[PDB]
């Protein structure tokens, strides 16, 4: 519901923790022609927990929405905003012509036409260093060998699809077996032990009999895996007890 | 959270004054969603400040703005006799315009002065019916706060009384108007009603 | 040159679905967000809602989501604030605005002239004048003469002396709101006690809404 | 968590038995150190002097930088255009009212993080920290350890623990160390203060270690496979004990290389000069379209011309043209009054774009123009 | 509760529809087929069918 996002080169990361996010409350906003999740589905979010979730916001000129994805290449993917191949998140976009455009021509958004090399994933290069293609030092202003990289998009309501301003939101989360901070509007049932029962911890499901073993974890550990990478220990999100998972009879 | 501002402020010509504002919001777009509008008496407002470190084109340099934490500030380098008007800070962060509560701006005026008083008996044309009015006239006082009281035969009256004290004009002194209703039999059956000001004490 | 013009004043009864306008020129009305602002007497500004004349895109204030409907005619560049089942409490001044060539899309840089609205359930009652004659038992000093105007709902109720003469020495005090919804004001004039009844010492009260001309002496 | 397992992992670690450096600076005017994909830090001082670090690309205001510094009972982290001085020190107005003279100014400040538990570790010796920047995230590990040995790094294993994982998005290539002067009096802003009034540095490398886990879940041994043959065999045998024999054919021998691409070049020239060299162009209503194909991709001939007042590419970047393969190219040309260039673009409007030269929404190319008052 | 469409609305707000043509292609008696004209039932010879 913000008024004006940032540029693609100066995208603003909004860290989010200590909450319960009901992702269903996002659909009631502007249309989502693209709600692609590359590591998970757009439905299993309200059933899983997350370690650290971030939200990147930036406007683009529409025809470049395809570059916001793993393995993508282009001006935005190479100089402004790049995502890794192991990405685990969801990408959302929608048109904002009536918000981030003006008939007189808006010049607040930039895309960093040029750069020395390809920017790395999740990095920012808002530095205003004038690129230099020649050998002689630049005179502080654009010249035959140095050019101003901070170009701009002259958005206008008259432009057509592929040129109108589209807002893009990139929600990333790490589903590693680490302490969780966001889980969703899920409910909590009483604890049962010493009997075969299904369990749904912070994203971890399975069958087994808990026994409350003596495993002494560390302040940053929440799960324990055996030789076969099968979880055998879990920490209670509502207490400090260390439970031991074992297969039923 | 809703915006809040001081009830009012005072000054004088040539002096540099400032106005505050608290209760702002934020988003991913920044924290510069504060705008001040000056509305003169009885006419459309006008935009004075936007992007507090900036302002619209053609705006006189006599005004300046700044922000600090959840609080903003509107700096004025010098007041003028025509600068008496209301000012409202407004936030437009989360696509939702939430204007401010409003704060008044004034300058030093005429010093204190004693209030005027005058009373008359019931009119001859109203006593002929079942509708009689008791009115007391008070004005020529600078303070914008006063209360009127009535009493008859040393018995105070605290029923069916209303009073207001709005600014009449640029005279620089407020004026109060009080009213009281009663039946004609209640007048002839008691002594003449008296008016009290209680502005600075007994009267 | 950009300019805006809204509908004139309005005074009607409740129930009716009033609809005021906000016309502008000198700009591409189809590509500039338009909106309205509420301001009750003595109160500050309040955001009503915005409209994008380019299409039917319209955002309304949360507290005014359905209390009013905003429309605009792109073929003539004229905005409208259509009501629905007006209430007596909706009386207030309403300003329309738009975004200029600078600032955010809802900065509301330019404003309209405003439209006064009174939708009370009180007809145009005429004022009643009573002479505030001086006390004949305390004629000492300066004698003060005046008239008491009462029982009038509309604002246009005004008072004058000698149909226009005697500009000096007159003092008109503010009006007061009555429990029955009507208003009342009092005016007086101080003159020497020896000059009582100089030429006429007559009051003059006029009211166009009720069309009542009350010329009463004192 | 893991217990009683011999796990093999691959991450940026510190090669065992490396050539670490012992910095005794006292002496100011010490240049900044590099950041070779991870660094190491250690010290045994109990006076709590070294209590901060600076990180960043060129450690100037021209580029963002990361600043970490401990406080009385808290910590402050920020990412701003800090102007790190040649001698960044934490002045103190003595035991209170410290001053941040480490930098001169910092305006943008696009990130701040106050943990206020980060590095205090009480007051009673050794402390080791590992730093790493990967995928925009700045990882930090820490481990407080006692000291019961001579003035040197003690033996054993002290596997560190995670401290924080926060985003910076900086191309950190140089770092340094901070310390409070505490000259018994406040010191001016000038650098090279009174040093008269002792840490280690180690650079990480991509390696592969074999880690051991104790029943309690803590590490107690490790092996660097790329250290010596006896270590690369244990990693394959997955056991810290190697019996007698030739138990492992560890690996094979290889040598890296480097070269270029896209031979040949002398195949042909390009008629690009035919469109850039001309005394008079076509009118706006009769804009020319020179078909180009069957040539060599080389636009360097455009760099020797006069400065271009307008250079707006709407497809890709103008420099990549000298790299990409095309199926055809149309180099149009015409002249305008200078300011009408604002109309020659997709989506724009005006008499020109509406009646003389209209481009489709799917247009792909560059718009180049330069002054020609003397020639046209 | 009911929705409501209006021509003046923009893209997306316009009305859309959906249709799901469930099929069943297992070996069962056929009730619907394509316009493929039926040829003659040649018998006692290696042919494609």
């Amino acid at each position: 519901n913000a008024t004006t996002f940032a540029s693609v080169y100066a995208w603003n990361r909004k860290r989010i923790s200590n909450c319960v996010a009901d992702y269903s409350v996002i659909y009631n906003f502007a249309p989502f022609f693209a709600f692609k999740c590359y590591g998970v589905s757009p439905t299993k979010l309200n059933d899983l927990c997350f370690t650290n979730v971030y939200a990147d916001s930036f406007v683009i000129r529409g025809n470049e929405v395809s570059q916001i994805a793993p393995g993508q290449t282009g001006n935005i993917a190479d100089y402004n905003y790049k995502l890794p191949d192991d990405f685990t998140g969801c990408v959302i976009a929608w048109n904002s012509n009536k918000l981030d455009s003006k008939p007189s021509g808006n010049y607040n958004y930039l895309y960093r036409l040029l750069r020395k090399s390809k920017l790395k994933p999740f990095e920012r290069d808002i530095s205003t260093e004038i690129y230099q293609a020649g050998n002689k030092p630049c005179n502080g202003v654009a010249g035959p060998n140095c050019y101003s990289p901070l170009q701009s998009y002259g958005f206008r309501p008259t432009y057509g699809v592929g040129h109108q301003p589209y807002r893009v939101v990139v929600l990333s989360f790490e589903l590693l077996h680490a302490p969780a901070t966001v889980c969703g509007p899920k409910k909590s049932t009483n604890l049962v032990k010493n009997k075969c029962v299904n369990f749904n911890f912070n994203g971890l499901t399975g069958t087994g009999v808990l026994t409350e073993s003596n495993k002494k974890f560390l302040p940053f550990q929440q799960f324990g895996r055996d030789i076969a990478d099968t979880t055998d220990a879990v920490r209670d999100p509502q207490t400090l007890e260390i439970l031991d998972i074992t297969p039923c009879s | 959270s809703a915006l809040t501002q001081p009830p009012s402020a005072s000054g004088s010509p040539g002096q540099s004054v400032t106005i505050s504002c608290t209760g702002a919001s934020s988003d991913v777009g920044g924290y510069n969603y504060v705008s001040w509008y000056q509305q003169h008496p009885g006419k459309a407002p006008k935009l004075m400040i936007y992007e507090v470190n900036k302002r619209p084109s053609g705006v006189p340099d006599r005004f300046s703005g700044s922000k600090s934490g959840n609080t903003a500030s509107l700096t004025i380098s010098g007041l003028q006799a025509d600068d008496e008007a209301d000012y409202y800070c407004c936030s437009y962060a989360l696509s939702r315009v939430v204007f401010g509560g409003g704060t008044m701006l004034t300058v030093l005026g005429q010093p204190k002065a004693a209030p005027s008083v005058t009373l008359f008996p019931p009119s001859s044309e109203e006593l002929q019916a079942n509708k009689a009015t008791l009115v007391c006239l008070i004005s020529d006082f600078y303070p914008g706060a006063v209360t009127v009281a009535w009493k008859a035969d040393s018995s105070p009256v605290k029923a069916g009384v209303e009073t207001t004290t709005p600014s009449k004009q640029s005279n620089n002194k407020y004026a109060a108007s009080s009213y009281l209703s009663l039946t004609p039999e209640q007048w002839k059956s008691h002594r003449s009603y008296s008016c009290q000001v209680t502005h600075e004490g007994s009267t | 040159q950009m300019q805006l013009v809204q509908s004139g004043a309005e005074v009607k009864k409740p129930g009716e679905s009033l609809k005021i306008s906000c016309k502008g020129s000198g700009y591409t009305f189809s590509y500039y967000w338009i909106g309205w602002v509420r301001q009750m007497p003595g109160k500050g500004l309040e955001w009503m809602g915005i409209i994008y004349p380019g299409d039917s895109d319209t955002r309304y204030s949360p507290s005014f989501q359905g209390q009013v409907t905003i429309s605009a005619d792109k073929s003539i560049s004229t905005a409208y604030l259509h009501w629905s089942s007006l209430k007596a409490s909706d009386t207030a001044m309403y300003y329309c605005a738009r975004q200029g060539d600078l600032g955010d899309w809802i900065l509301l840089g330019y404003w309209g002239q405003g439209t006064l609205v009174t939708v009370s359930s009180a007809s145009t009652k005429g004022p009643s004048v009573f002479p505030l004659a001086p006390s004949s038992k305390s004629t000492s000093g300066t004698a003060a003469l005046g008239c008491l105007v009462k029982d009038y709902f509309p604002e246009p109720v005004t008072v004058s002396w000698n149909s226009g003469a005697l500009t000096s020495g007159v003092h008109t005090f503010p009006a007061v709101l009555q429990s029955s919804g009507l208003y009342s004001l009092s005016s007086v004039v101080t003159v020497p006690s020896s000059s009582l009844g100089t030429q006429t010492y007559i009051c003059n009260v006029n009211h166009k809404p009720s069309n009542t001309k009350v010329d009463k002496k004192v | 968590f893991r217990s009683s397992v011999l796990h093999s992992t691959h991450d940026l670690f510190l090669p065992f038995f490396s050539n670490v450096t012992w910095f005794h600076a006292k002496r100011f005017d010490n240049p900044a150190l590099p950041f070779n994909d991870g660094v190491y830090f250690a010290s045994t001082e109990k006076s709590n002097i070294i209590r901060g670090w600076i990180f960043g690309t060129t450690l100037d205001s021209k580029t963002q930088s990361l600043l970490i510094v401990n406080n009385a009972t808290n910590v402050v982290i920020k990412v701003c255009e800090f102007q790190f001085c040649n001698d960044p020190f934490l002045d103190v107005y003595q035991w209170m009212e410290s001053e941040f003279r480490v930098y001169s100014s910092a305006n943008n400040c696009t990130f701040e993080y106050v943990s206020q538990p980060e590095g205090k570790e009480g007051n009673f010796n050794l402390r080791e920290f590992v730093f790493k920047n990967i995928d925009g995230y700045f990882k930090i590990y820490s481990k407080h350890t006692p000291i019961n040995l001579e003035r040197d790094l003690p033996q054993g294993f002290s596997a560190l623990e995670p401290l924080v994982d926060l985003p910076i998005g900086i191309n950190i290539t140089r770092f340094q160390t901070l310390l409070a002067l505490h000259r018994s009096y406040l010191t001016p802003v000038d650098s090279s203060s009174g040093w008269t009034a002792a840490y280690y540095v180690g650079y990480l490398q991509p390696r592969t270690f074999l880690l051991k886990y104790n029943e309690n879940g803590t590490i107690t041994d490790a092996v660097d496979c790329a250290l010596d043959p006896l270590s690369e065999t244990k990693c394959t045998l997955k056991s810290f004990t190697v019996e007698k024999g030739i138990y492992q054919t560890s690996n094979f021998r290889v040598q890296p290389t480097e070269s270029i691409v896209r031979f040949p070049n002398i195949t042909n020239l390009c008629p690009f000069h035919e469109v850039f060299n001309a005394t008079t162009f076509a009118s706006v209503y009769a804009w020319n379209r020179k078909r180009i194909s069957n040539c060599v991709a080389d636009y360097s001939v455009i760099y020797n011309f006069a400065p271009f007042f307008a250079f707006k590419c709407y497809g890709v970047s103008p420099t990549k043209l000298n790299d990409l393969c095309f199926t055809n190219v149309y180099a149009d040309s015409f002249v305008i009054r200078g300011n009408e260039v604002s109309q020659i673009a997709p989506g724009q409007t005006g008499n020109i774009a509406d009646y003389n030269y209209k481009l489709p929404d799917d247009f792909t190319g560059c718009v180049i123009a330069w002054n020609s008052n003397k020639l046209d």
